[PDB]
């Protein structure tokens, strides 16, 4: 059981209230508004988690 | 590549020059944000006195 694969992931801590979380995407394409999926090599295998 | 790098974007402290023929300019006229960005306009008079 790898302790990679299942851990939480942190994306965005509490903004502690005022003010509110205000993001402003000029550029909106979707790896920008929904976020990226990398992928690490090890010995060449390709893994995500 | 598998997993790229976020490069943070970094300050802009340059100044564009653009440089073009009257109808190259008026293909980018028609963008308000071009009028809003390139505020300063030099007119090469085609012909001198």
């Amino acid at each position: 059981l790898d302790p990679a694969q299942w851990r939480p992931n942190l994306l965005t801590s509490s903004s502690s209230g005022t003010p509110p979380p205000i993001v402003y995407e000029p550029y909106a394409t979707a790896p920008r508004l929904f976020g990226r999926l990398d992928y690490l090599v090890d010995r060449g295998v390709w893994s995500t988690n | 590549a598998p997993a790229g790098l976020e490069v943070e974007p970094f300050p802009i402290q340059m100044q564009v020059i653009l440089v073009g023929t009257p109808e190259a300019f008026e293909g980018l006229e028609e963008d308000p944000a071009f009028s809003e960005l390139f505020r300063i306009r030099a007119e090469f008079s085609p012909t001198l006195p």
